[PDB]
């Protein structure tokens, strides 16, 4: 049997939850707001010198008519992130109601809390006045440059599993089976190839 | 309660880094007609000392986890992009995600002299296998 944990994952609309959980799922940046509807639920597994633990991310709307059975998405719930956007206050003056939707329903859980898009350098909030229980932990993050992207499930890894030097490991990586194809099938992805080499990547005009 | 510890095995170990520097990854998805970042990290070329069978591995920063696992063979070919310079194009049958997905890559590098070095090195291991 693994070992399983219940995230919630609420916030602000366009904060920046969607994207984080993508980012960590398929490394994918998504660049467009597609808010989300009632709850995604996500499972994430990291590999740490403890064995794997799996996370699953209960993806929460934050417009309120987009939010479906928010507090009872909470149940059960085993930790949580709060996430917010630097550069945008108000974001950042709801983080205490969304602190105080969760406590209400899952009482003493460990909490992080996530101020994302420091990559944009006109930050309103400053992490000088954030900055204190056992319970919670902040940390700057940005899923567009993924700093500190692993932040938060490596600190909540190592509070559920009470373990300070929890660390992540690398994934082993399997000897990958040759395939092979008939010439006639290779064509075709020879074909879809080049279609796809007409099309520009997506941060080719970024820092890089 | 939880194995108070585990060894990692990465799978590397009767292999040879014959190549290995930063680099970032994409993957295109058919289903939107994008590119869509894949991973950032080392990409590597690995040839095994036994059998002299090479593949690519690559895992990403700070998660650690893979987002490249196929192997190379004398077939396989580096496309440059036509308006992007230092990127190589391949197709290949990968099984980072624990399944045969065949997946349209492109790589990103820095430096020139590392492009360079990655088609020099990819085609050098293909045809020693
Ligand atoms: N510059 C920058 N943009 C970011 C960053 N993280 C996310 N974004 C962008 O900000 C938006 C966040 O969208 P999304 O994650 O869907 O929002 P959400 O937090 O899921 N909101 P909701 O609760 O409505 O579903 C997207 O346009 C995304 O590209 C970041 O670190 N930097
Ligand atoms: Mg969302």
């Amino acid at each position: 049997p693994q070992v399983q944990f219940k995230l919630v994952l609420v916030g602000d609309g366009g904060t920046g939850k969607t994207t984080f959980v993508k980012r960590h799922l398929t490394g994918e940046f998504e660049k467009k707001y597609v808010a989300t509807l009632g709850v995604e639920v996500h499972p994430l597994v990291f590999h740490t010198n403890r064995g794997p633990i799996k996370f699953n991310v209960w993806d929460t709307a934050g417009q309120e008519k987009f939010g479906g059975l928010r507090d009872g998405y909470y149940i059960q719930a085993q930790c949580a992130i709060i996430m917010f956007d630097v550069t945008s206050r108000v974001t950042y003056k709801n983080v205490p109601n969304w602190h105080r939707d969760l406590v209400r329903v899952c009482e003493n859980i460990p909490i992080v809390l996530c101020g994302n898009k420091v990559d944009i350098k006109d930050r309103k909030v400053k992490a000088k006045s954030i900055v204190r229980k056992k319970n919670l932990q902040y940390y700057d993050i940005s899923a567009k440059s993924n700093y500190n992207f692993e932040k938060p499930f490596l600190w909540l890894a190592r509070k559920l599993i009470g373990d300070p030097n929890l660390e992540f490991v690398a994934m082993p990586a399997l000897a990958p089976p040759e395939v092979v194809m008939d010439p006639a099938l290779a064509a075709q992805y020879e074909h879809d190839l080049e279609v796809a080499q007409t099309t520009a990547l997506p941060d080719e005009d970024d820092d890089l | 309660p939880l194995p108070d510890l585990v060894e990692v095995s990465s799978g590397e170990e009767n292999e040879q880094v014959v190549f290995s520097h930063r680099a970032k990854l994409y993957r295109y998805d058919k289903d939107v007609g994008q590119w869509k970042e894949r991973g950032i990290g080392d990409i590597k070329i690995l040839q095994n000392y036994d059998n002299k069978q090479v593949r690519i591995v690559m895992r990403r920063d700070q998660v650690l986890k893979l987002c490249a696992n196929h192997r190379i063979t004398p077939d396989m070919t580096l496309q440059n992009m036509k308006g992007t310079e230092r990127v190589w194009l391949w197709t290949a049958c990968d099984f980072a995600d624990g399944e045969r997905k065949v997946e349209h890559l492109a790589v990103r590098f820095k430096l020139q002299d590392v492009a360079d070095s990655f088609k020099k090195i990819f085609d050098e291991a293909k045809t020693a296998q």
